[PDB]
């Protein structure tokens, strides 16, 4: 898997160079933005539970078919891995935020994803409404002024919700 | 690949657990350190060319048999001085890379991985990339911390190649 | 015991590796977020017994059932009280453990794993332990990374109790 | 396996009590000493293959019959297997000194070790000479003046010296 | 799904055997259990309605607060009273699966696995299942055999629960 | 795998019902014809041996061609493999029976057979024709009147033809 | 040991579950069924010599060259007889272990498991023995359900034989 | 692992003997009695997890010490693990009973079990303590007249008595 | 299929190892001893019908119930008798194969692989094919190595029916 | 795998014939011409580090793209792998050079090779080129007169280049 | 260790049979071929010394910077001499021993197991053996099939050392 | 495993020294006796069927407690297993025989088996007289004059002998 940094370098081996002032720069940057990835990564990771259950919920209030009987998420067995992918997807995202790298949640997470859904019978849809459910939820959590030394997070914001994007695009 | 941040997601991720403050810890220290890592990796990019340059002639002076023996394996040709050259750039390259990405992975990846089999498949000396890479050690003028970075990265490829 | 050190122990010795730069920096994070993490420990341990105190409160006020429905899992005798207050107790010094060891380890070994169990078979609700959770967090005085610091551990248990 | 923290955890825990002032008062000691641990580690790991390399031709110059014909140290695997094990046990001891406790060396090193060398015929007052070399050799390296800003280390290299001497000790 | 057919076939599958008295025993044992079984299963099935209802009410009776607590989890609202009967009617309708199936196979599947999870995700107390499945229990009007059938399965949720 | 009692409990939970009282008029038929049901079983499964033999001799006077050198039956090793394949149809079968269900079958046995016969070049027709000598012994063995207590087995001789058909038909 | 009771528990066991009715019904029916077991194994213990006598004379007849061929193998000598009915006892014997226990466990301990090795390193026809056991169940004098019994166990062994 | 009557044919094969008159007798004993084990085995078995904490509460009610920090039953792994041990006899000594046999209780749950609470520190005394516990609560529940066809069970509670005395005595 | 050169490449491959002299010595002994292996084949080959035919005698003479009795695998009919000499060829066949390719490998894979279930579920007695085989081995009229050759590959044959 | 006596005996046994004099003949000469054989596959083994090492080289040579920074033979792991490969090939085609058959080469090398470089993206033109060198620089020291009873090798050094284009075929 | 008889037997016990002719061919070629291996074992011995020193100096021709460089690697010493030919000895020892063996078994074990790593330990170029190794192929003075034995093994261990 | 001939170069290495004249002039008898040492090989093994067999009827006419119930070689388990080891030590005899060292059946098959034997209540020195029986029927099969080449096998005779002895003694 590849973090911001190994990206860069992984580039720049294959085409025999080394690094530009330019690229030392955007680096520079990355570093210099760490503190609030941290903190972002920490608070979603922190209210975990509340997140997949608070989404869970919602989820299925707005589409209760899913938990009638002869649906996907009825019986406890299909509910927990319900929920469970939901802990998994949210976990991989949050391993992106720190890595500053999808490769991590495409690789060990979103590929196949699909196509084990589509096996299933678990309609991908209802995934990705999860999955922007947690979203919603999980930026608000990392982005409360409350709490923490002010200053703008909006480039990550925008980042992270693009990781969440990228999960639903996944499945959907 | 291999860095302090890939580290700690492996290490979360074998458990099959969110990321704790066990790991993000780690990453801090990464992006701590990372001023110190910086400033050697651009030192020793904008220094690039001499430092090859010496090390070569470093080698050279050392061995000064790999400048007169016929073969391939030597630089007793234009190209053999050529790939020489090229190689040394490589190793230093990816002290760049380790320095840049705050860990081994990039030389473990590109450089370590197969560098036995390599070096005993094409006759190369070990002792010949050590010689060069003590050059870059001993000529880079690095101080402090900036130095410490580069010395570890470059102490790490002289251990592979023991 | 998961500690960051004993982390970067473990990475290097699963693949038979002394350890590198790549371990060292998370060790120096480690070292260098200690300070807040002891701010936030001594805090908690001096102020434990009006955290206990005022946690079980807490939990009588929100459940107050707790304090009346009769049963041996119930804090509605003096020695259920006892043991409730003991277990906040267990929960506040985990927490402190945690912050001295840089990490999970010690509510992972001691507190977390068998958790679920214990709960489940002594009849004790998770949310009782989280309200007294959310007490202790909301109450614990500390600003800044110190309660960043005590706060990541404290949610670490309430996410081990949902 | 247990780290100088961890190990005043584990002990305070036994007796069910929150750690005492002298206790943080300690550990923040260790803390502020840390810089320098991490100079020792890098130093001895930096240096490795040259400690051991140095060490088994001592060794073998003041104990041929270890590589005459017949012994331990002969034939190309012995002797890769004998290199190896100092190899390793340099290893442990750098774990031991980054971590400040001896748990990880005593037990994923040291243990059966004794038990394991009389079973192959090894001669562990041997092994325990090689130690004693590695430590003087990673000592000086550890400690040595050049290149590094001046303070005592004086308490650590005693301390890396006592991991040494545990583990020729275990074997001796 | 286990049942005693099933165990019996998966028995001798599990040792690429067919079938022997050692197994034909078994499924005549499960024939011959079938009236009781039967019976059983009629019953609560005919009087599922009144059940349920009665052991709703057992349920917020021992347990008040579910009454008037705030929270999705709590029957304090129109639609949380409407999950919980939901709910023990499911309790109700595996254990009739059971007896009709004539093992634990269908609570296994549907019901059991997973609970743990989902109870503590959705903080629903196994306390509270458990009360409703001592009412139908206490109330359920079978007597010989019948009663023997109906309470194992019940008390095999009870087991569950704990 | 299930059996004819799990199978209609499967169906009830898909639609999240109690079982209706024709549901359960249907499985106490089902119960009160158990000891036919086990005499069957009995009967073909204390007659495997020959059955297969005597169906495997058959099938051999009709196709000299498949144990003629060159053919699938020919060799020691393809012919016991043959003749643990009418072995192993005939075992599930018998599961199918005692279940009264052929989720076993299919299952565990029929699933992927086609495509396993056409990659080894076994013909499948023929396996099918063995499968139907299999059947009429079978059959003429569990609905044998001697020794008996007498009455109708005709439905469940059906059900039984039915698994063996269904088998011939999944290789054929 | 395989029986009805010893296949519940070991179900039971590889689960690590407690046993259930899925399986006290699979013992039941064992119990049941002991009643039939029951008469058979005592009426063919109490007439095992008459069967026994009767045969072995049913195989010399249908394989008279076993009475004349030279040959340790045969039983061409009054040694030879005297092995040939002690083996015909050993088979009888079990058929009454069998249904005493309930299942196949003890023809598959005592005798079927090495049987095919020892008929070949003896050179002992399957054939002999299957021309016994078709004696036995022709003639054990049983009828009823004691007769189904005795016959599940006497094919058991001519399918072990084939 | 035997049963009550493997356990008779085990010894008549030994000896080469077919059943005695007198050995039937007493197997027709043991199948007249069968209902009453079966109703033991349920009941026990149906109140498992009550037989168990309340063990547990009681131990630990009389016995602080194992509670206590520092000792074994203290952090939840440790009371985990020690709750599994009694819920793991009491299984094997209810397999036990329907077997009619400690075969299963012996072989496969009490060899090797005193030196393995030896070897981690665990006071054998103090389970034997707990085993009686639920020893003392399995007879009341098994013996309980209430809602049972009356008769004597008191052989077979006897019986059931020695198998936990038998349990107890291989930790104490 | 297992020859002399199979099992030295077989052993070489096993190794990721080129193939050594270790290796070849192997397979030279394998062309040297083809002189006497050919010899053998080819006579065994040349003479086959009267080997067939003869053997099959051998086994009526020392067997004559098999001439005699009723059944399928008995040759009392003349498409027993058919397959009987069918399947003494296939005996011969396989002998001159192992002595063509070496080895064993042909009568392995052709012939010894099911045996004892092919002839345990036709009812072929294997002391039939044992006094076919030596008669062929006492009549191949092959002497010096030739004979050695044969026979080795006969009383392979031979022990693999025992 | 075959071997040239086996191929044979596989072909007589689908026929179910014993062997034709022409096949002896056939096989006899086969023995005959041994001795040669063993000198192809004892040269080509005892230079097998050359024969790659020297074909590596000039495949570089010609093709430098393959070793230039975002090659497929550029950094140590790929250069590694390849010299693997070309030396796993030239092993298959020695192996095939004792058997006088393929079917090792084909079965254990070549199956899946094609595929296994197009999902790499490996060049298999390349392969073949390398392949194509090993080849001449393999007959050149086999064919070589110095050192060697003189005789005919013709007709083997075709048959070892048929090994040699036949791999070079299954990756082009 | 590995050599045709115990390869022939390590294939016969991992499949569990007896040896085969299969086997005994192997064997057999090993036996014959003893006679070109002894007497290349013979003659190398006798001439070991001779071999030894002029192999010595063949190396010091071709790389005479190992006569003068300083370094324990080099030899550049007395000590440093006596240890060059003392390895030499070695080599050529284990060639003698390969073939008394009959294969490549004693090079495998004594030498060649551990042989990268020591020489990259301790600094030594495999280039040096070869030199030497390409020495004593040269001048062994045997001719015939002694000469193709002596220089299967020597070429052996020139590619374990490429 | 060793045989005769790196037994030797075993020996000269742990010296350190090259083989002498007499060293090459034994193992060159040993090259001479070769013929022996394979008919030996090729004979006992052609006739291990009826060696087994013959010895263990041999021993149970001997010892008819060993097949009397209640015996160790009684039930066909128990007997199978028997024969087993008959053919086993048999076996591993002759790999020996053919090395012309122990060091395999030592090894592989002579190592603990005393101490298997005493675990299990097989009596050792019953498993001996077995082992004498074999041994004088292989001999005898062995050294029998007719259909050989004349000449005195003696000595190999004797060395046959001394494996079978050893194999006895390891048991007795
Ligand atoms: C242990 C492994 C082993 C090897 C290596 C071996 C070689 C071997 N090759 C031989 C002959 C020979 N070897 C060759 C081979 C060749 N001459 C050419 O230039 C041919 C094309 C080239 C093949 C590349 C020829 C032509 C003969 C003489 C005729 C013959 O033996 O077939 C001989 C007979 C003695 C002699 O001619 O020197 C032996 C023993 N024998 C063995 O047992």
């Amino acid at each position: 898997m590849l973090d911001a940094f190994a990206k860069v370098v992984a580039q720049a081996d294959a085409r025999g160079e080394f690094l530009t002032n330019a690229q030392f720069d955007a680096l520079s940057n990355l570093v210099k933005e760490g503190n609030k990835r941290l903190d972002a990564v920490n608070r979603i990771t922190s209210n975990a539970s509340t997140i997949v259950a608070n989404a869970a919920r919602a989820l299925f209030a707005e589409q209760p078919q899913l938990i009638q009987p002869g649906g996907n998420a009825y019986t406890n067995r299909r509910m927990a891995a319900c929920l469970r992918d939901m802990e998994i997807i949210l976990r991989y995202v949050t391993y992106a935020i720190l890595a500053g790298d999808s490769s991590v949640l495409d690789d060990r997470c979103l590929n196949g994803l699909r196509e084990t859904y589509q096996a299933l019978g678990t309609p991908g849809s209802s995934v990705a409404v999860a999955i922007q459910k947690m979203k919603d939820a999980a930026i608000a959590i990392a982005n409360d002024p409350n709490g923490i030394t002010p200053g703008d997070c909006s480039a990550l914001m925008s980042e992270i919700a693009g990781y969440f994007d990228r999960a639903a695009a996944a499945v959907a | 690949m291999k860095t302090p941040i890939t580290e700690a997601i492996a290490a979360a991720d074998t458990q099959g657990r969110f990321l704790s403050n066990t790991e993000l810890q780690a990453v801090d220290g990464r992006f701590k350190r990372a001023v110190a890592s910086m400033e050697a990796a651009r030192a020793l990019t904008n220094n690039a060319q001499s430092l090859i340059d010496g090390a070569a002639q470093a080698v050279y002076q050392k061995f000064p048999y790999t400048t007169t023996m016929q073969g391939s394996q030597y630089a007793s040709t234009p190209e053999g001085k050529a790939k020489c050259a090229r190689d040394i750039g490589y190793y230093l390259r990816m002290v760049t890379y380790c320095l840049v990405a705050g860990g081994t992975g990039p030389m473990d990846e590109y450089l370590i991985a197969g560098l036995s089999e390599i070096n005993s498949t094409f006759d190369l000396s070990p002792s010949w990339y050590i010689e060069a890479l003590k050059y870059i050690k001993a000529n880079h003028g690095l101080t402090g911390q900036a130095a410490v970075e580069a010395n570890a990265y470059i102490d790490y490829a002289i251990n592979a190649l023991s």
